[PDB]
């Protein structure tokens, strides 16, 4: 979920680049490293505000190396879910263990225990996907998955979800 | 969030550099794409500012015609911006536009009007700028914390009200 | 919230077009 | 009250981008032609919806019955109340259905049903246009 | 204020004209 | 034959106020002379009764202070239909009258009392008579749209058109 939190990193910059165009690299450094990453304490690394507005801090040369340590603080926007929320995706793949949705950066699984029984696999179908009474969910439908679990790894977090209750399927 | 169990990391009260505190703020599709779009741009312009002091255009980006040509902007703004290294960004940007559901930044402050009018939760007003539902009782029961706070009718009026904002395409 | 209200676009200046006829008795 | 709502909030954003396509003409230098071609058609197609909407919600609409409040003191505000209270056109457009129906000017209705003929065969003629060449 | 006084406005009382003869003269302009 | 609406009709009674004056005594007294006080009305009925026999929230506040309003209830009980009526008084300048018609439904199966329909809506202002806001609306809309034309239409001819340019002014 789209959220505006204040992030801190350290930056550690080779002795090579010490000179007066010091802070350009440091702003390169930045926008090549944070952005787009994903971190288990605050998710996915969408986009950072105000670029001319980066904050620095005076470096402390490292007694071992020689490389400067900096310390940079600045506003971004980050998505994150939580435990019991509903997003809307769109269906990646289909399976018989049940499917795979997209919402935002994320995958979120639900398995074929986690739908009602009126949903019923169809493979015959171009491409295969789950047909019922009301509600056909496909590649590009939109789908709303009450996210239930998340697991967080360095790189990336995944998720699993239910469509278990009523009010769940194609809107 | 069903419990609105946003935790420590992403309490409704903010402490900002600045040290006061602010309410959490929460963007759907349409208010996080038309962010991002906007510092895209505005970097972009101030790359080339810098490249002409070292040593129009700008306006055709913003308004885009259709959803093609708008994903063509946007395949030109990352490959000017953003170098092609961060697939994550242009997967989420590429659903940003495909299931936005406005596109204009007037209709989208009316969106946010009518849905913080009420005073809810911002949780609840950023899921249903992103949720288009077409009876009360089905985002009450999508959303659980919507359950018990908003009266059936207001919420069937807000629902209807963003059905009838949605522009067509 | 809201992003802006209206700016106030009265026009008092308008002269109206009442029709008024009726006044003899 | 909820179709007055609805009609309000309508309303009230078709006014903002009325607003807005006014202190973005009002510059002294013009902008590109593609950004107001942009305002044009978005403020225009609203104006569409907001007749759309009216015209879905007359009944409640005329049901309501307009009356002052009792604090509303009207010694004071006579002129404000006058202000909103009065509903007759601008004279122009008065004339000028005038002029246009000068211009315009059973017999009627045999001519009406004769359009009513012309309307539906010129309808067909331009499907069996349509279907004679393949446009796919 | 709310005492309407006959023959003493600041402003060509309204009722005036109307009691005037021009009233009956417009009237009777074909007469004229 | 071409008629101004009675909506916006407006009538001044100079030498009644004179001789008279305005008072919620007489304020139905100034409404009789009106066209808009219609002589097929019980009111006129009761009227020369009288002078016959004479030969021979405010709702509630407004009814308990005065008695004359007392005397219109117990002679426009006997006669049903279009009456008129006062709606509510602030002085010294300003009266408005409800106009309402009363069927008294008397038959078997129905407890409640005579039914009272609305039928206009009538404002004393000063020594002024006011009587859609859909109207309203839609004209100020179809005049709005009337400029907008003609503005574009304006700006459409500033337009000059080159191929090797575009659109420009």
């Amino acid at each position: 979920m789209f959220f505006i939190k204040d992030l801190s990193l350290n930056i550690t910059l080779h002795p090579s680049f010490f000179g007066p165009r010091m802070k350009q690299y440091l702003k390169t450094k930045l926008l090549e490293e944070v952005e787009g990453s994903c971190t288990g304490k605050f998710g996915y690394i969408l986009c950072v505000l105000d670029y001319d507005n980066i904050d620095i801090q005076r470096g402390r040369i490292l007694p071992t190396d020689g490389s400067a340590e900096f310390n940079v603080k600045y506003r971004a926007v980050v998505f994150k879910p939580f435990k019991g929320e509903v997003v809307d995706g769109t269906v990646v793949s289909c399976s018989q263990h049940g499917f795979e949705v997209q919402v935002g950066p994320m995958k979120v699984f639900v398995t074929k225990h986690l739908m009602p029984q009126d949903l019923t696999f169809n493979a015959g179908s171009n491409p295969p996907s789950y047909q019922s009474s009301e509600d056909v969910i496909t590649i590009k439908s939109r789908i709303r998955v009450k996210i239930e679990g998340c697991i967080s790894q360095v790189s990336s977090i995944h998720a699993i979800g239910s469509i278990k209750e009523d009010y769940l399927g194609a809107i | 969030a069903a419990t609105l169990q946003l935790g420590q990391e992403f309490q409704l009260k903010q402490i900002n550099h600045q040290g006061e505190e602010e309410e959490l703020i929460a963007l759907n599709l349409s208010e996080a794409r038309l962010v991002i779009k906007e510092a895209l741009v505005e970097r972009r312009r101030a790359f080339k500012r810098s490249q002409k002091k070292h040593k129009a255009d700008d306006d055709d980006f913003m308004h885009s015609e259709t959803r093609e040509k708008e994903l063509e902007s946007i395949d030109v703004l990352l490959e000017q911006t953003t170098g092609g290294n961060n697939k994550d960004l242009k997967n989420t940007m590429q659903y940003l536009t495909n299931f936005s559901r406005f596109r204009d930044q007037e209709t989208v402050g009316a969106v946010i009007q009518l849905l913080k009018s009420t005073g809810l939760h911002p949780f609840e007003v950023a899921q249903l700028g992103s949720l288009a539902c077409d009876t009360a009782d089905e985002a009450k029961t999508l959303i659980p914390s919507l359950n018990n706070k908003i009266s059936d009718d207001e919420l069937e009026r807000i629902l209807k009200e963003l059905s009838n904002l949605e522009t067509l395409y | 919230p809201s992003y802006s209200p209206t700016s106030p676009s009265y026009s008092p200046t308008s002269p109206s077009y009442s029709p008024t006829s009726p006044s003899y008795s | 009250g909820q179709a007055l709502d609805a009609v309000r909030m309508r309303l009230a954003q078709l006014t903002h981008s009325l607003r807005r396509i006014r202190d973005e003409m009002s510059k002294a230098e013009l902008p590109q032609w593609y950004t107001l071609q942009s305002q044009l058609n978005v403020t225009l197609s609203q104006l569409v919806s907001v007749t759309s909407t009216l015209q879905h919600f007359q009944e409640t609409l005329d049901s309501t019955v307009v009356y002052p409040l009792p604090k509303f003191p009207t010694t004071s505000h006579e002129s404000l109340v006058t202000t909103l209270l009065r509903k007759k056109n601008i004279p122009e457009v008065d004339e000028w259905m005038k002029y246009v129906r000068e211009t315009s000017g059973e017999e009627i209705e045999k001519l009406l049903q004769q359009d009513r003929e012309i309307t539906n065969w010129a309808r067909t003629t331009f499907r069996n246009e349509y279907g004679k060449h393949d446009f796919k | 204020k709310g005492a309407v006084g006959p023959n003493n406005f600041i402003w060509p009382a309204e009722d005036a004209l109307r009691r005037g003869m021009l009233a009956m003269a417009s009237l009777h302009s074909k007469e004229l | 034959m071409n008629v101004t609406p009675l909506d916006e009709l407006q009538w001044k009674s100079p030498e009644w106020i004179q001789v008279f004056g305005l008072r919620t005594e007489n304020v139905l007294d100034y409404f009789a002379e009106s066209p808009f006080f219609d002589k097929t009305s019980n009111n006129q009925v009761i009227k020369m009764q009288r002078q016959f026999s004479q030969l021979n929230p405010a709702r509630r506040q407004i009814l308990f202070k005065y008695p004359m309003y007392m005397q219109l209830e117990e002679e426009l009980m006997k006669l049903d239909g279009t009456e008129y009526v006062l709606s509510s008084v602030r002085e010294p300048d300003f009266w408005v009258i409800r106009k309402q018609r009363r069927t008294n439904n008397s038959g078997v199966g129905s407890a409640k009392g005579p039914e009272i329909i609305p039928l206009q809506d009538y404002y004393i202002i000063g020594a002024n008579i006011y009587q859609t806001i859909f109207k309203i609306v839609q004209s100020r809309l179809m005049s709005t749209s009337y400029h907008l034309n003609s503005t574009l239409e304006s700006l459409y001819d500033l337009i000059e058109f080159q191929p090797s340019q575009g659109v420009h002014y």
